[PDB]
RNA sequence: GGGAAACAACCCAGACCGCCAGCUAAGGUCCCAAAGUUGUGGUUAAGUGGUAAACGAUGUGGGAAGGCUUAGACAGCUAG
RNA sequence: GUCGGCUCAUCACAUCCUGGGGCUGAAGCCGGUCCCAAGGGUAUGGCUGUUCGCCAUUUAAAGUGGUACGCGAGCUGGGUUUAGAACGUCGUGAGACAGUUCGGUCCCUAUCUGCCGUGGACGUUUGAGAUUUGAGAGGGGCUGCUCCUAGUACGAGAGGA
RNA sequence: UGAAAGCAUCUAAGCGGGAAACUUGCCUCAAGAUGAGAUCUCACUGGGAACUUGAUUCCCCUGAAGGGCCGUCGAAGACU
């Protein structure tokens, strides 16, 4: 496991309250808790964390890599924040955010009002550009997925909510 | 010549078993064998010489493998197409005592004596039971 | 999705994946290459 | 019926039926199961002495 | 929470537009709370009411003591209503004012009893040929099963038997008029039972 | 007779009678239901066990080889 | 006790409609194919004994099967196998045809199981008059068209969400 | 989200969305649910003897709450 053998470098300003398996990490943006799997060696020696497997079965070998990946996502989270860019394509497709409610205009006969959960903030620098911000990578990806779920991109004009780096497959009528 | 247990002079004890963390079938065999009196030298096949078993923490019984979602309890209502099925997991959430009760009932004889032995099994959902006046002795298998 | 007894990679971008005990082929290039249950 | 009662009586003494019968052959005890089942119910001290004699013979 | 009334018959209401509303008139004499059932005592929340009158000779001593505990007069019957977070004390008068005109109600009653009914009337079975050679089997059920497989009649088979005289609930009836001065409730349409039959009016489930 | 749930023709075994004696056969020994919740070392995760083929698949265990490789192997990233 | 019809069904899913989806040689409208799904629903006539089929006109659809090719101690008796008669054909003939045709007796008061209703007895641990919880069970669950959204999205237009 | 497999991956750990199918929600039946449940209220507060001494039997006094019979009936009903 090249991932579990790669230690996660703790930056400046991250505290830990490692108690048994309930790891916790704080930062300038928030605090997150992780219940580490009871088969993964997690310990702290310096401003750095490394992960090992208590028993080399196979599930624990994968568990160590996934725990290392999760903790790194935690460390990057509380220190920098995670973001997902969403673009809106199509005439009359507008998105506007008012606090904890995102209002989408996606060619429907009703108003699309999405309630962002706690810890997630959405900004719309343009009427056709969404910006989900948060400290938990899973929640940021989850929220961005449901917003794109309202109108996924179509292959004939690209219209619909899409990720900024998403390669929207395109085609045309023969 | 061979001894037989008279129903009038059967000594019956009360035991409480904690089902928390126990495998359903392996706990049900001990319960079924102690409801039969097979642990007693006075065992008679036509006499209920067994003890009373109180089971607590019934929802905390466990099944190995993928049996939590895969073990299915079927019954028929007598009406055409009346076959009904429930999960182990959803039966535990709905009628947790029925899970232990079903596993013991299939392990008892299917006759009047087996229904008599079933009447000595008391299964409860909480960590407490109403039979404190009988002072059950804890029986950890 | 194409559901057949014999699923296999139809191109380089096709990937063999097991999900919940089902052998699946997903393709990042062609949605037409999606297969199931091999 | 005798074997079941001997099993119940011997398990109260730390032995299964199969281990007790093997022990009762290692130590040459020819008490049959009808009498053994009568001891296990009516003469429990006598039955305990026999079980201990089988346990010693096994090991 | 509902009320216990008597079906007083059917009439019509003419609106100023000229529309005729068929109404069932329900006389809801004020209902007396006989006993309030709480969770900590009975396992569930309910209110027990009585309505009407009963001559003292037809009231048993046990029922008379039950009524005297609530300090209410004996009624022709006693009914219960499952409750939410409502609070009632014995002796309260649940009158027809808990309803307002225009609101949906469910009316429950005992439907008219038709006695032993044939399959044509009870289950809408089709008649067989009245002519063309049919022997003595014009209204009879026909086949009641298949054959050797399954060699029996299935439970719940539609057969002839008793029809009516059972508890029926008609749902989503509009209140046309609430006449609190005469303890009258006018609901649009028909309600189960005959005139003089006990009906229960409750707010609509749907 | 015993086993194979039930089951002429399969398996063990050929019933003169009685016994509230013992040993075995086939088959078995968690409960129904007599007897190991026996011991040691592995495999399976599919309730496979406890029904089936051509064919398909980074399921997983073992073994014998081979190619590249700290003169930088494979994968990823940058650039041509 | 046979084919078909009538009455009444019950189950399967290899689904006809309705529901959810993937791919499309899927612009839209409409389709094609496959996966999931059995809750409910799923023609009326003309001809023919017909099942079928063809035709007419509907429908969201007019599903495929099992159930003694479900169902005659429930009905029918058109077909099919009695005895009459006839045609064609075969046989010298008596007759015969799996060819045609006109006519031609369909019994049973339900004991048990079962089912639909409706009581009596006892039990529920003193008895009684009321009210009740709900383990459980059964019933129900179909769908069209029009309008707004909007002649908007889509489209060269046509058409058209 | 995410490793095993530095990438990828809905899955292995973890977190979702999701159908007239299933469990409810609607309606009716329902404690013979022998596991026979719950609540309110009502009624009955005497002696003697005996045997095979106690959840026994017999004699006298007592006969409640209530139920039924009977009658007048019913938009209830084959009889009930
Ligand atoms: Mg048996
Ligand atoms: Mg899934
Ligand atoms: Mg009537
Ligand atoms: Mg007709
Ligand atoms: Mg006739
Ligand atoms: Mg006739
Ligand atoms: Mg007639
Ligand atoms: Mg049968
Ligand atoms: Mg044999
Ligand atoms: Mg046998
Ligand atoms: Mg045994
Ligand atoms: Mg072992
Ligand atoms: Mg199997
Ligand atoms: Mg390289
Ligand atoms: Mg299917
Ligand atoms: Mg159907
Ligand atoms: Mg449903
Ligand atoms: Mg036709
Ligand atoms: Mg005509
Ligand atoms: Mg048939
Ligand atoms: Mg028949
Ligand atoms: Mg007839
Ligand atoms: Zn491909």
């Amino acid at each position: 496991s090249r991932v579990a053998k790669n230690p996660v470098k703790l930056p400046a300003g991250v505290e830990i309250k490692l108690a048994g398996q309930q790891l916790s990490i704080k930062g300038a943006k928030g605090a997150l808790e992780l219940k580490v799997h009871p088969s993964v060696e997690v310990i702290q020696d310096s401003g750095e964390l490394r992960f090992a497997a208590r028993n080399g079965d196979q599930q624990t070998r994968a568990m160590a890599g996934t725990t290392r990946a999760l903790v790194n996502n935690m460390v990057v989270g509380v220190s920098q924040g995670f973001e997902r860019k969403l673009q809106l394509v199509g005439v009359g497709y507008k998105a506007q955010a008012k606090g904890q409610v995102l209002s989408l205009s996606l060619g429907f006969s009703h108003p699309v009002d999405y309630e962002l959960p706690a810890g997630i903030v959405a900004e719309t620098p343009s009427q056709t550009d969404i910006l989900i911000k948060g400290i938990d990578k899973q929640l940021v990806g989850q929220v961005a997925a449901e917003i794109r779920d309202f109108r996924p991109p179509e292959p004939y004009k690209g219209k619909g909510v899409r990720y900024a780096d998403e390669v929207v497959r395109r085609k045309e009528a023969k | 010549k061979t001894y037989t247990a008279k129903p009038e002079t059967v000594q019956r004890d009360w035991f409480v078993v904690d089902a928390a963390g126990q495998t359903l079938g392996r706990l049900a065999t001990e319960i079924a064998r102690r409801l039969r009196g097979k642990h007693k030298p006075e065992y008679t096949p036509h006499v209920d010489t067994g003890d009373y078993i109180v089971v607590i923490n019934a929802e905390q019984v466990r099944v190995t493998g993928a049996k939590t979602t895969d073990k299915m309890y079927y019954h028929h209502s007598g009406f055409p197409g009346g076959i009904k099925s429930i999960n182990f997991e959803k039966l535990i959430a709905k009628a947790p005592e029925r899970v232990i009760e079903t596993a013991v009932k299939g392990m008892l004889p299917k006759n009047p004596l087996g229904r008599d032995m079933y009447r000595k099994l008391k299964v409860y959902k909480g960590a407490s039971h109403p039979h404190t006046a009988q002072q059950p002795q804890e029986l950890k298998i | 999705m194409k559901v057949r007894a014999s699923v296999k990679k139809l191109c380089r971008n096709c990937k063999i994946i097991r999900r919940d005990g089902i052998v699946r082929v997903i393709c990042s290039a062609e949605p037409r290459h999606k297969q199931r249950q091999g | 019926l005798w074997i079941a009662r001997i099993n119940a009586g011997a398990r109260q003494n730390g032995l299964s039926y199969s281990r007790l019968i093997a022990g009762l052959k290692k130590a040459a005890i020819e008490i049959d199961r009808k009498v053994l089942a009568d001891l296990a119910v009516n003469e429990k001290a006598a039955f305990t002495a026999i079980v201990e004699k089988a346990k010693a013979s096994l090991a | 929470i509902g009320v216990v009334g008597r079906k007083c018959g059917m009439t019509r209401i003419f609106t100023e537009e000229g529309v005729s509303i068929p109404v069932t008139v329900i006389e809801v004499e004020p209902n007396r709370v006989t006993q309030f059932k709480t969770e900590e005592t009975d396992g569930y929340r309910a209110v027990q009411v009585t309505a009407g009158e009963r001559r003292a000779s037809r009231v048993t001593k046990a029922q008379a003591g039950h009524f005297a505990k609530a300090n209410v007069a004996a009624g022709r019957g006693v009914w219960e209503f499952r409750l939410g977070e409502e609070q009632y004390a014995a002796g309260d008068q649940i009158t027809v004012d808990l309803f307002q005109a225009g609101q949906m109600v469910d009316v429950t009653g005992e439907s008219k009893g038709k006695g032993f009914a044939g399959t044509i009337k009870r289950w809408n079975f089709r008649g067989q040929d009245n002519t063309h050679g049919n022997s003595v089997s014009h209204r009879v059920p026909g086949s009641i099963g298949q054959c050797q497989t399954p060699g029996r009649v299935f439970k719940g088979k539609k057969m002839s038997g008793h029809l009516g005289a059972e508890r029926v609930t008609v749902q989503s009836l509009e209140i046309v008029r609430v006449d609190a001065e005469r303890n009258l409730l006018l609901v649009k349409g028909a309600v189960p039972g005959a005139t003089g039959g006990d009906v229960i009016v409750r707010p609509a489930a749907k």
